[PDB]
């Protein structure tokens, strides 16, 4: 629409269900020097059955960025902000935060999450930033941190960020990896069966500022590398360090895909 | 190296092929040098270097494990070499913007803030500076105090005219007022204290005030009472303005009860 | 697609379909809005297409500005194309 100016879209999702085309969007700028002195953000919720005027417009109240939905269902959304101040909304009504999850004490920095565990019957999710401290939230009842690790290096320098973490296509107990920005993929598990210190991998030999992350799915798992000019394809062994079908060096800075 | 096999029998085939590996590094090591010459937080920059720079880095080890080697020597020579000059000129130049908003400090935060965060992630892979960052991180939680007392500020009254004609929070006002141009931010931030219970006093004007707007006529007469009188218990030109609340009482009830 | 994906399924709609002829009534007050929303992307996308083809570097442009009045054709092409939809629409309708 014409109101959709002046605002990168630094996200799409989609939304879960089978027959339903709609898109969830969310729309940002960075690089807040020149944050917009004219527009609050919104994001907008699309059809294709017909280019409609954005059937629902979640208003938050700061600077909405990736924004997941909820798992499998047409009832509610989650955002992320800039803050820190995660979001939730209902369907019913085309209004501000339903339960704006608060400030406390340590995640006060922005967040490019909104991620979900598979936590049966209920809801769920935990975010990461450019100071490490990934910070699991409640589940239904919303508003405090369960698991509020700030997670730490092996040696200390605990400021280590993320992007876009991915999770398990075998029933998802808590393995994961996160997307750190700095040239390094971490993972994790949670369950600490060893001490509280469980970021194993370090895959250090992927380039400058990451960007991509996933899975593969349909058989397997062996994981991605979109993320800087070169697309590879890396595999989860404690002897394979390093990629396996490395594809082209390219031009124009990579920053994106599946 | 899945292979080595020297012999006199392979390397006849390999000198050209060790030149199409020297052309192929030369061919994306243009696309390397059209991609940066083009396209030329802050720290974006040194990022944008430093990729570049040890991305560059690993080819130079993977050929040298000479004929066209002289030419791929010459552009390696300056390209890599000045762009090193960028990244030093960089730390130059950024020094002196650190330096001079610290200065003004004494937005332009954020930035700053996340920058010392980012090339100090840089420089582990002044001292009075990361002091006051801190300092000012560990005042960033009377800084989200100070957002309370704005807050308080913005809902803080035609009801609230008598207590504000009586009240002398001015004088808490004032002491903020010549705070507003070291334990002295402190001692502020318990002024601030005291002074979100006095917001707790405003909102307890603001609830008197909302329960104020809320055969059996005796049934409905007792309610009227009782709200009056629990509006009268929790109050204590005051007499005066009591009087106009309990006034305006008495027309929304005739408004809602001749319906 | 958006030209005539549109414009050759705005011309394949049933506008009254099959007293209590009030729902017909409310029947087409549904699809109408329908239409109207078909109709805005290509009053969008035609205009966007005249977008495309003007902001483009071509360095021998430069010194030969773009006519108008074939603009206004292509422009009054989409709105018979228009008509031609409404008018197919109608008279499927009535028969």
């Amino acid at each position: 629409d014409p109101n959709n100016i002046k605002r990168s879209a630094s996200y799409v999702n989609w939304h879960p269900d089978g027959s339903v085309p709609k898109v969830v969007v969310a729309y940002s700028i960075l690089q807040f020097q020149q944050q917009p002195a004219g527009m609050p953000l919104s994001s907008y919720i699309w059809d294709v059955n017909n280019p409609n005027t954005p059937e629902y417009e979640m208003v938050p109240t700061s600077q909405i960025c990736c924004a997941k939905f909820n798992l499998k269902d047409n009832n509610l959304v989650g955002a992320g902000q800039y803050n820190g101040q995660l979001a939730y909304f209902d369907v019913r009504k085309g209004n501000g935060p339903v339960e704006a999850t608060p400030i406390d004490i340590s995640h006060r920095d922005p967040i490019y999450d909104f991620a979900w565990l598979q936590s049966k019957t209920g809801t769920e999710c935990m975010t990461v930033s450019t100071d490490g401290n990934v910070l699991w939230w409640d589940l239904r009842k919303m508003n405090e941190c369960v698991e509020n690790m700030p997670l730490k290096e092996k040696n200390s320098e605990t400021t280590v960020g993320g992007v876009c973490l991915e999770y398990d296509t075998n029933a998802g107990p808590t393995n994961f990896m996160v997307g750190t920005e700095q040239g390094q993929i971490f993972s994790c598990n949670r369950k600490a069966k060893n001490p509280v210190d469980r970021v194993k991998y370090v895959l250090s030999g992927h380039h400058g500022p990451i960007y991509g992350l996933r899975r593969n799915p349909f058989n397997s798992k062996y994981f991605l590398s979109i993320g800087d000019w070169t697309a590879r394809v890396w595999v989860e062994d404690t002897a394979v360090k390093t990629p396996i079908l490395t594809t082209k060096y390219h031009p124009t800075y990579l920053t994106g895909g599946t | 190296d899945s292979f080595e096999l020297d012999r006199e029998v392979i390397a006849h085939d390999l000198e050209k092929k060790h030149t199409d590996l020297l052309h192929s590094y030369a061919r994306d090591l243009k696309d390397v040098a059209d991609l940066f010459h083009q396209y030329k937080p802050y720290s974006g920059a040194a990022y944008w270097v430093r990729g570049l720079m040890e991305r560059i880095k690993d080819p130079m080890d993977r050929l040298l494990t000479s004929e066209l080697f002289r030419e791929i020597q010459r552009t390696y020579d300056h390209l890599w070499e000045e762009m090193t000059e960028y990244r030093t000129r960089a730390v130059d130049a950024w020094c002196a913007q650190v330096a001079a908003t610290s200065d003004e400090k004494l937005p332009a935060l954020v930035r700053l803030l996340r920058e010392t965060k980012y090339f100090l992630l840089l420089e582990t892979s002044s001292a009075k500076d990361l002091f006051a960052s801190a300092d000012t991180f560990r005042q960033q939680i009377s800084a989200l105090d100070l957002i309370c007392s704005i807050y308080n500020k913005v809902q803080r009254l035609a009801v609230e005219k008598p207590l504000v004609q009586q009240k002398l929070d001015a004088v808490e006002q004032a002491l903020n007022r010549g705070l507003a141009e070291i334990d002295t931010y402190i001692k502020e931030c318990m002024e601030l204290v005291k002074d979100v219970d006095l917001v707790l006093n405003t909102i307890k004007d603001n609830v008197k005030a909302t329960q104020g707007i809320l055969f059996d006529e005796l049934n409905d007469a007792f309610n009227q009472l009782i709200q009056q009188r629990h509006s009268e218990i929790r109050d204590a030109k005051g007499a005066a303005s009591w009087r106009a609340y309990v006034d305006y009482f008495s027309n929304i009830v005739i408004d809602g009860f001749s319906a | 697609n958006r030209v005539d994906s549109n414009l050759g399924a705005i011309s394949s709609t049933l506008l009254v379909e099959l007293e209590g002829f009030v729902e017909q009534n409310r029947f087409q007050k549904k699809q109408a809005e329908l239409l109207a929303i078909r109709n805005e992307e290509v009053r969008r996308a035609i205009e966007d297409l005249y977008t495309l083809v003007r902001n483009y570097p071509r360095e021998n442009t430069e010194d030969v500005l773009d006519e108008k009045e074939v603009s206004l054709l292509v422009r009054h092409y989409s709105k018979n194309m228009y008509n031609a939809i409404m008018q197919c629409t109608l008279n499927s309708l009535q028969a």
